[PDB]
């Protein structure tokens, strides 16, 4: 398809050699389809912890070694062994991220996680007993006025959804632990996911602020 | 009374802050659509 | 739940216990069929001066509208209920803010183009972008001590809300069809009950499309 | 250019 090969023209500028580009391209395409291994990842980078590890029989064993020290990530897939810088492991993924990851339709009703709130804000929802729901008002916004960066997803809190006395919210897909109900989809935003939010956004080289890619 | 504005609105404003981008186009919104009807 | 409560709000109205009781009747049966419901509506917002339907009973449902006249004919099992224009809206009013359902956060609806502005149609139609439109929020209150709410909050799919595209505030019956319902649980059925329906009884909050006063 | 943002800012100017 089309988003093959923008996204080995991605890996192109990563600082490493076209047998290593083979690897990291397929386990970029296998990490990104598989929704629940690509949060755990995202959520390991945003912890700074130092492992990742997603194995699996058929040489789908994918392990990744975070050495936060010295700056280097190691990313072994069936005893190809993957060197590069967390700058260029950050990139690799904000591409991927890109160009590979679903994005979720409008109006899916999502649990977000409550262990990134600060403990305040947790123990006055605990109160009440608020659960930390939320639903997608819209993706991957830009963020203005530069326009460099977009953030995953615009949501409101579940069930009081968008109100006129309290802000919409930017979270990033971490902030997910699990999706209850997609919302409805069909060609239409197929096309326009990835015309707007894949191709347009890789011609201006915005990705998720998350990697922090400057 | 049955809708909690003030911690939903201490939610938005906290997880808002970790973002670099300006939210307060919504409020524009708000206050000038209801001045219109 | 809401039965009783349904039955107070009949005694804003200016006829006898006889006819309140058919006019709750009247109205159990239409807020339970919401396709039959939101036609009522567009009648209303058409001024058309009939509308036919079937209760759940069977017996059938007969409303005539003398918009000059200013006054109403209900007619359910042989019972004629002549009632006022604004005695009509305030019976709506409850009935819709009392018994009918509430779409979940998230629902896809198909929006009439008719009720959507006039020309601009023209544009979106230039582009093949269909007039489909994504619940954000509901019965919604703009600013503080309002005494009216807007049915629904939406944005154009696929788009959705962004600092560019403001929303839409859209009444029951621009509505054309509901596509596809979004996600809803005890959650949100105690919240509706509390307050969409029960809240909004108690401070005399209805719909605007009623312009009760 | 995939988003038309003036049509769609045009839409909820006049519905609101």
């Amino acid at each position: 398809g089309e988003m093959d090969i923008l996204y080995q023209m991605s890996l192109n500028h990563l600082a490493v050699i076209e047998a290593d580009k083979e690897v990291l391209k397929q386990v970029g395409l296998s990490l990104a389809k598989q929704e629940e291994a690509f949060r755990e990842l995202q959520l390991i980078l945003f912890n700074h912890e130092h492992s990742y590890s997603h194995h699996g029989i058929l040489g789908s064993s994918i392990e990744i070694l975070l050495h936060w020290e010295q700056n280097n990530v190691e990313v072994m897939y069936l005893e190809t062994k993957v060197a590069l810088s967390m700058i260029d492991f950050r990139r690799w993924l904000a591409y991927t991220d890109l160009l590979l990851s679903p994005i979720l339709p409008l109006g899916t009703t999502i649990e977000l996680n409550k262990d990134l709130l600060p403990a305040a804000l947790v123990t006055s929802m605990n109160e009440i007993g608020m659960p930390f729901l939320a639903i997608v008002l819209g993706r991957r916004l830009l963020l203005g006025p530069e326009d460099r960066e977009y953030i995953d997803y615009l949501v409101s809190i579940y069930p009081y959804g968008l109100r006129a006395d309290v802000n919409p919210i930017y979270i990033s897909n971490f902030f997910i632990k699990k999706v209850l109900q997609e919302g409805y989809s069909d060609a239409i935003d197929e096309q326009y996911i990835e015309n707007q939010y894949r191709k347009d956004y890789f011609s201006r080289n915005i990705v998720s602020e998350i990697y922090n890619v400057k | 009374g049955s809708t909690p504005v003030e911690l939903l609105a201490n939610i938005s404003n906290t997880l808002n802050g970790f973002v670099r981008s300006n939210i307060s186009w919504w409020k524009k919104f708000i206050t000038d659509s209801k001045g219109k009807r």
